[PDB]
């Protein structure tokens, strides 16, 4: 049976506890080729199968993501209860490696559903990303105030009504009074934000211009003295709709904007969107395919954790690091500019496969930087990061442990600093990731900002391994699977084939036809766990397309982690994160 | 029925094949060679799938889903592997010779062969061998031909010859070097030939005129429309790219128009991409011709409008509804005139009359097929109605189809139900001044003048009934070919009644009514069909007004001062001169037009309207049916300077500045409410289509499909700044993609027809309740009127017999698809196919004159001597000369008058 | 069908002729040498089918054109490694009920017979390894294993 297979995975261990629990009738199992168990539970019963899974002797500790579809235009909807809208809740079992789908239907008039806060102190943002985008409503929320879009907005962007794209609304004029109006929008206000404010509370404003490579975005700051009593970052001045964006571009077209989700990530932004197309088209991708997305995901991850080695030791006050790191980012951008034709977005990936084959001389390429990059990475270890003064202004800021990291969603180097051994590249392998010799590293159970950044180091040198073993075995064979969805066909077969030059002419202009099915693809990304959940109706294009991605749980975290610490200290967790705003709002 | 399709239970017709009930329950199944019009063959081998005995059978048999009945407790699967298999091999047959033509071939992204290549998942090409080629012909400049992309699926043959009776196409040649064309290089001679770019599932036979500016499929906007070229009323779904009307596409309507449209509809909307049309409005001041925008041409109009002491309207049955009561609220009832003749105007008043009072249903243009019996009287259908005469063909053929059905053969085993009925067909009686197109499925022709067929007529209904008046005179071989129709017409269940106000007598409509009033006395369920003229004559007739001929005279007079005539040209229902010089005389002429005009030269004023592609309204069609056309593209969006609003628009809003000086535009649905509030015989129009604020669950419809591309390079020239999206305030459309065009979207207007996997015509299947039936939540459009619960009276006026007077011809009218509607001859692609202008003459008629065939003769009407060349009519009673009418130079008012001094030149 | 020395003791009925996967047809044998080229004479009787085909349904019109063309490349030699798959596809595919009438059957019965007891004179024609792409400058192509 192959992984693209559709189950409904009654086999599941929690499906036989819930029908224990709670009855066979209170709830709807549905087979998808998201690889996950998705169970559609009544609204009343929500908090309490929250609860359930909470105190299992395996527990679900983990609110993976937490969204919204509108279900209105869904014309297959075979074997799924009536719905007008849905919210769905991904929740993550480490310890018994699994997840589960939770999914809550909604009439169109009846547009509320408890909160979900209690359990998981994650919901707050997402459950205001779902109001903000969806118009649903959380009772019990704390504030639920528009993230995303600006308080004076009319409308929710991800509903099906809402028109995408800018030409269809006015052009942008502004004028003196719309600038005074929309000036007056973005002033803070204390008793909007929920801050609950002693006649020394100041307040700061940090954003929203940011002199740092990771996006533009604020902080307003509550302070007594310099200590940082309460904080609530203000995002969405990054948002460019990325998600509305994939159910208005077809399935082959939506590669390039997968591509700026986190644009330092580039292919391995690109990686679990073909991975789950390849879900929903039934294709499994040749070995030399695996191995040369491995490759381009391994370079575009030892490119952006050099950006953020080199960020974090600016951030604490040493510029030269800075320029070597970046001449590396050079060499490597020399192999990815051969290898793709272009350097940070390449939008190289294909369903199926890879838009060329390997160019002759990218071994010699890759073994220039193999060469180059340890020496280098050892004189910034030696000249930075063993710093005392880097070491002050880093060791024991903002520190949190395993309780904190996992209710809070945090993933990657922030979660592996805290013990927790979940890389999905060893949990949940994929793109032929099980056939690399490599290690995890984690840290001792304390997440300081010296412990990421050594850990992020750590993962730059076992990257450096895969691309060697990426380097020394390389398959000869196919740059593209022989399905018929293969998008594109192969070339040469396109421009002397007719057959092939139809398949071509229709993939490319109506776009493939994917058959209607919900597939689910998480990746470790260079800053954390990135996923795509994406449901197709049967069409060229995607009918939802969810993005869950790292820095969104991060700047939630903020709050949680930095109460009590001073701003410098903001200043090196910000540093210290690994995220960009394209990643918090796109 | 009860199928089992891949161990799922359906319930499904057991007539219906296996093909067309799984396509129905959405299911697919590719296939070539099978119509819903045209039935099952079993050609193409396409359709396979895997029958078993019973239940718990795993073997099975590939069978054929077209060529197997739908029967009950049926077991079949298409996803089997066998199946799948043998239809990829099926394709991979087809593409071995196929040429590698996609990117230059214009059924590309419009192809039911890529559809089926990608659905049956063949990509890989094995096949190393030569393909073999075929030389083109050339069609005529309507289709083009390209036979190296045919799959031999016989489509276009079974099409063209079986249903649409045309004789010149045909399959020729032998093995795999089948040939689908004419036996020789020519114009391809049937009324519906452009049909056959869309019943050919490959690039055969492509639009010749779309082919000129081609664009693919996913690059249009379209709109639902009603094609404006006869009073017919077919649904279109026209399309537009870069600012001028790209191609006309058939939309399906199945009470209406369902697969088929007919040459004319198709390829005669050039005249909307004309150079010289007006764009903007102007204004006449001496020999000046100032270009003013909107607002000051409102002012300035009413200034002079208010200054006159009397201001009249002269409408155009070529207007919609809303704009001629538009014209008739600025006017005034009273001051209102129908811009038709008198003449006109009193037989499509009795044609109206005959219709919503004479108690006998006139059926949909779908409904035609289902008829017994057929008698044509006056009416020259394939040339003033052609679908109504491709209707009476298939209504034809229904005799076969019962002689079929008697032996329990299905109703979609189409050759054996034409070998059954060999030649036998129901009764069509078909009369006219000279031979029509449906002589040769005609059991009788009579070429008579109009005043003995009206007498025949007349005496087919007093044979039916002795309580209608005797026709005194009738000759014995006359009096027995009318016996032939009686016996004919009795004994038939459904006989049907078409005539027309074309024919140019009010006694044929009054022959006709008596016909259909005798066959419903003796319990026949008889049906009547009249053929107006042009697009909304029906609801010019209901609307109602003066005749042109009052309007002359209230300018001529002195009596009216102002003169606003609405798309009208007014030469071809009155004589040139007497309008030109009561036009000159009237100190103030504007016309609102959208097509340059010969009377724009004396107009002071001329407001630029829009035509059928840049305005939404409401025309009534021939049977009375309210149907709602939407606009297409906006004018202004390319060209900033174009001002060119819908005609509604433009005298909703100089009524408003007339009254009050303020400038108020209209919204579409004002004007629907005002003509329902003004008009209650008008009110059926509401409900012709859903108001502006109709939805699907919140969005609009989108008029341009979801892959729409160049939106920030196609003005890109003009400004790099992309301009903001043309809003629609009239109809629920938008002009964008960013709305709902769902196949299972609970609505009647589909603009354009497209599912995931089928990006051809064949989409309608999924736009349909059942694969050949309705539109799945209705078809759209409303009849006006109901069927009266009693009827007329007898006419007793039967006409004298047709004397030939010494002196005096008279004009017998003689109709042409290409050339007698007055828009159609403004398309430059018509003028290769329009014909030249000529006169028709009796041999006896000639040999009295001394002249021959081709030489030139002159006559004088009204003053205007007129030289034309000759043809020999050997069925033209002697008496009469023959005219094309609607022709250059020749008005369509000339049927039925008298001519002087016809001599030879 | 063709059938061999073994089925020579067999009666000339429809039911026993039709046991031994032929049929009895016209009853009317002809016989076929050691001199005779299998290969040549399924050509020429593949020939006669394509020739004589009435060009209404799909398989039989463009498949046996398809067999015709295979079996003139292994009679010159020129034959590609999958033409002997090919041709065993096109005898199943070109069965009874997948054509619309029995001409192709009938076609491809010589053609199986022949390919089931004689392949070795089929397989001597496959020399030439397969090639259906010509090399196209600055795309490398899709190699698959
Ligand atoms: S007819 Fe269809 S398959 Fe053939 S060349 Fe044209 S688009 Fe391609
Ligand atoms: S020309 Fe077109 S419709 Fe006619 S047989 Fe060929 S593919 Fe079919
Ligand atoms: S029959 Fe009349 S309405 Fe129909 S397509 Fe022809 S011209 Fe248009
Ligand atoms: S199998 Fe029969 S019907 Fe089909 S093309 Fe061949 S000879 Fe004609
Ligand atoms: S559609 Fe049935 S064989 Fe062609
Ligand atoms: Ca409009």
């Amino acid at each position: 049976e192959p992984a693209w297979q559709t189950r409904d995975h009654l086999d599941d261990p929690v499906i036989g506890e819930l029908r224990n629990r709670f009855g066979p009738d209170a709830f709807t199992v549905q087979a998808t080729r998201t690889g996950v168990p998705v169970v559609w539970i009544k609204r009343e019963q929500l908090l309490e199968v929250g609860d359930f899974l909470k105190k299992l002797p395996k527990p679900y500790v983990m609110l993976f993501d937490l969204h919204g579809m509108d279900e209105r235009l869904r014309t297959h909807r075979e074997g799924l209860p009536a719905a007008d809208f849905s919210v769905f809740y991904h929740l993550i079992s480490i310890d018994r490696n699994r997840d589960i789908m939770l999914k809550v239907a909604l009439a169109e008039n009846d547009l509320h559903v408890p909160t979900f806060t209690k359990l998981f102190p994650n919901a707050n943002w997402y459950e205001r990303e779902t109001w903000d985008l969806f118009g649903i409503t959380f009772d019990g929320h704390p504030n639920l105030r528009r993230i995303m879009m600006p308080q004076t907005w009319k409308g929710h962007p991800l509903r099906k009504d809402y028109p995408a794209r800018a030409t269809e609304f006015s052009p942008f004029e502004l004028t003196k009074a719309k600038q005074d109006l929309e000036m007056e929008a973005l002033t803070f206000k204390p008793e909007e934000w929920g801050m609950k404010r002693n006649e020394d509370f100041m307040f700061l404003n940090l954003g929203p211009n940011h002199p740092s490579a990771h996006g533009a975005f604020r902080i307003v700051l509550q302070l007594d003295g310099e200590e940082i009593v309460d904080c609530v970052p203000d995002i969405g001045y990054h948002h460019r709709g990325a998600e509305k964006m994939g159910e208005r571009q077809s399935w082959h077209s939506y590669i390039p904007y997968t591509d700026r989700i986190e644009y330092l990530g580039g292919c391995v932004n690109e990686m679990p969107y073909v991975l789950a197309v390849e879900k929903l088209a039934g294709i499994t991708v040749p070995d030399r395919v695996n191995v040369i997305r491995v490759m381009l995901s391994e370079l575009f991850r030892i490119n952006s954790h050099l950006l953020y080695i080199s960020t974090f030791i600016q951030d604490v006050g040493a510029m030269t690091p800075v320029f070597f790191a970046f001449t590396d980012r050079q060499k490597i951008y020399d192999l990815v500019e051969a290898i793709t034709g272009f350097r940070m977005h390449p939008a190289w990936f294909r369903i199926g496969g890879v838009a060329h084959d390997l160019p002759r001389g990218w071994d010699r390429l890759l073994r220039e930087f193999l060469d180059w990059m340890p020496k280098r990475l050892a004189s910034y270890e030696k000249a930075a990061l063993q710093n005392t003064i880097l070491k002050g202004r880093s060791q024991g800021v903002a520190a949190y442990g395993a309780k904190e990291a996992l209710e809070w969603g945090t993933t990657g180097a922030g979660l592996r600093a805290t013990g927790i051994d979940f890389d999905v590249r060893k949990a949940r392998p994929y793109s032929g990731y099980e056939n690399f010799d490599f290690e995890i590293p984690v840290g001792g159970g304390v997440s300081d900002c010296y412990t990421r950044v050594m850990l992020k180091v750590e993962e730059l040198r076992q990257s450096l391994r895969i691309l060697e073993q990426c380097l020394n075995n390389m398959p000869e064979g196919p740059f593209k699977a022989d399905h018929p969805l293969t998008t594109p066909p192969p070339k040469e077969r396109t421009l002397q084939h007719i057959e092939t030059l139809i398949t071509h002419f229709l993939q490319v202009s109506w776009g493939p036809v994917m058959p209607a099915n919900e597939s689910f693809q998480m990746i470790e990304a260079t800053k954390g766990i990135n996923s795509y959940y994406l449901t197709s109706d049967g069409s060229t294009m995607s009918y939802r397309t969810r993005i869950r991605t790292p820095s969104y749980a991060h700047l939630q975290q903020i709050p949680a982690a930095i109460r009590g610490s001073l701003v410098s200290d903001l200043i090196v967790y910000l540093g210290s994160i690994d995220f960009v705003m394209s990643d918090v709002d796109r | 029925a009860t199928i089992h399709v891949d161990g799922k239970e359906y319930e499904v017709n057991g007539a219906d094949n296996l093909l067309e009930a799984c396509l129905s329950l959405g299911l697919d199944i590719p296939y070539f060679c099978w119509h819903p019009a045209l039935g099952s063959v079993g050609a193409c081998r396409q359709c396979a799938v895997k029958q078993y005995q019973n239940a718990e059978d795993t073997r099975g048999r590939l069978v054929m889903s077209c060529m197997t009945p739908a029967s009950d407790g049926t077991f079949i699967s298409i996803d089997d592997e066998e199946a799948k298999q043998f239809r990829e091999s099926v394709v991979e047959w087809l593409m071995t010779n196929h040429p590698h033509d996609c990117p230059v071939c214009e059924e590309g992204g419009n192809c039911h062969l890529q559809d089926m290549t990608v659905m049956t998942g063949h990509s890989f090409r094995r096949y190393r061998f030569t393909k073999r080629t075929h030389r083109n012909q050339d069609l005529g400049p309507f289709i083009s031909h390209e036979m190296n992309r045919c799959i031999a699926c016989y489509r276009c043959v079974r099409y063209y010859k079986d249903y649409a009776g045309g004789t010149d196409l045909g399959v020729y040649g032998a093995h795999d070097n089948v040939y689908f064309g004419r036996p020789e290089d020519g114009t391809l001679e049937s009324e519906f030939s452009g049909n056959l770019v869309e019943i050919c599932p490959t690039g055969v036979f492509t639009d010749k005129t779309h082919s000129e500016r081609y664009n693919r499929k996913w690059d249009m906007q379209f709109a639902p429309s009603i094609c404006q070229q006869c009073s017919i009323g077919c649904n279109i779904s026209p399309g537009e790219r870069y600012g001028e009307l790209r191609r006309i596409e058939n939309r399906y309507n199945g009470t209406v128009n369902h697969y088929f449209l007919c040459d004319r509809g198709r390829f005669g909307y050039g005249y909307v991409n004309l150079k010289d049309r007006p764009r903007q409005p102007v204004q006449r001041r001496g020999d000046d011709f100032i270009t003013l925008n909107a607002e000051q041409a409102m002012q300035g109009a009413a200034d002079i409008l208010r200054q006159s002491k009397k201001v009249i309207g002269i409408g155009s049955p070529r207007a919609s509804v809303e704009s001629n009561f538009a014209l008739r609220e600025l006017v005034g009832e009273e001051n209102f005139y129908t811009g038709i003749a008198h003449g006109e105007q009193e037989r499509l008043q009795l044609a109206l009359k005959v219709l919503r009072e004479g108690g006998i249903y006139t059926p949909a243009l779908r409904e035609i097929e289902s008829y017994d019996a057929v008698l044509v009287l006056g009416e020259d259908v394939t040339q003033t109605g052609a679908r109504v005469a491709l209707a009476v063909r298939q209504a034809v053929k229904g005799k076969a189809r019962e002689m079929a059905a008697a032996q329990k053969v299905a109703d979609w085993q189409i050759a054996a139900i034409l070998n059954i009925g060999q030649r036998a067909k129901h009764p069509l009686f078909v009369t006219n001044v000279d031979d029509t197109r449906l002589d040769d499925i005609a059991a009788w022709t009579y070429r008579a003048p109009v005043e003995d067929q009206a007498r025949l007529g007349f005496a087919i209904a007093h044979a039916l009934d002795n309580s209608a008046p005797a026709v005194d005179g009738i000759e014995p071989e006359l009096q027995s070919k009318i016996d032939v129709i009686v016996q004919a017409l009795a004994g038939a269940k459904k006989p049907l009644i078409i005539s027309g106000t074309n024919a140019g007598s009010l006694e044929v409509i009054q022959a006709a009514a008596n016909v259909a009033k005798a066959l419903k006395g003796r319990g026949a369920d008889v049906g009547i069909t009249m053929i107006a003229r042009s697009v909304n004559s029906m609801g010019l007739g209901i609307m109602g007004g003066g005749s042109l001929e009052e309007a002359l005279t209230e300018l001529e007079t002195g009596r009216a001062d102002a003169v606003v005539v609405l798309e009208n040209d007014l030469h071809r229902h009155a004589s040139a001169t007497r309008v030109n010089a009561a036009l000159a005389k009237a100190p103030l002429v504007m016309v609102v037009d959208h097509q340059r005009t010969a009377i724009m030269e004396n107009a002071h004023l001329v407001l630029s309207a829009a035509s059928f592609a840049e305005s939404d309204g409401t025309v009534i069609n021939n049977e009375g049916r309210a149907q709602r056309f939407f606009q297409v593209y906006d004018p202004a969006y390319y060209d900033s300077k174009t001002v060119m609003l819908e005609s509604w628009r433009w005298l909703h809003s100089l009524h408003s500045t007339l009254l009050s000086r303020e400038v108020d535009w209209t919204q579409l649905d004002h004007v629907i409410d005002a003509v329902v509030a003004k008009i209650p015989e008008l009110a059926g129009i509401k409900d012709a289509a859903p108001d502006a604020t109709f939805r699907i669950r919140g969005q609009k419809l989108a008029r341009e499909p979801h892959r729409y591309s160049g939106r920030t390079a196609m003005r890109a020239n003009i400004s790099v700044h992309e301009p903001r999206q043309p809003q629609d305030i009239d109809t629920m459309f938008t002009f964008s993609m960013e709305g709902n065009n769902q196949p299972t979207a609970h609505r009647s207007q589909v603009p354009f027809a497209w599912a995931p996997g089928w990006n051809s015509p064949q989409a309608w299947n999924k736009f349909q309740d059942e694969v050949g039936g309705k539109l799945r939540f209705g078809d759209p459009g409303v009849r006006l009127f109901e069927t009266s619960e009693n009827g007329l009276d007898y006419f007793t006026s039967v006409p004298a017999r047709f004397q030939p007077q010494d002196g005096k011809w008279r004009i017998a009218p003689y109709y042409h698809l290409f050339g007698s509607d007055e828009l159609s001859q403004r398309a430059p692609v018509f003028q290769s196919r329009m014909p030249q202008p000529y006169i028709k003459l009796n041999p006896a008629d000639a040999a009295k004159l001394g002249v021959n065939a081709g030489t030139r003769v002159s006559f004088s009407y009204d003053g205007n001597t007129v030289t034309l060349p000759v043809e020999i009519a050997e069925g033209l009673t002697a008496g009469q000369v023959g005219l094309p009418m609607g022709m250059s130079g020749i008005a369509p008012v000339l049927a039925g008058a008298h001519l002087e001094d016809l001599k030879e030149a | 069908d063709f059938l061999t020395e073994a089925h020579l003791d067999l009666p000339m009925e429809f039911e026993s002729i039709g046991k031994a996967g032929s049929r009895l047809g016209t009853a009317l044998a002809m016989a076929v040498d050691h001199e005779i080229n299998m290969v040549s004479l399924v050509r020429n009787l593949e020939e006669f089918f394509a020739r004589e085909s009435c060009g209404w349904c799909t398989p039989c019109r463009d498949g046996l054109p398809w067999s015709v063309k295979i079996l003139r490349a292994l009679e010159r030699g020129e034959g590609q490694p999958g033409d002997i798959e090919t041709l065993e596809q096109l005898c199943r595919f070109l069965g009874p009920g997948k054509t619309f009438c029995a001409h192709a059957p009938g076609a491809v019965e010589p053609l199986q017979s022949a390919i089931k007891y004689f392949r070795e004179e089929f397989e001597a024609g496959i020399k030439q390894p397969f090639s259906n792409t010509h090399l196209i400058n600055g795309i490398q192509p899709n190699l698959l294993k």
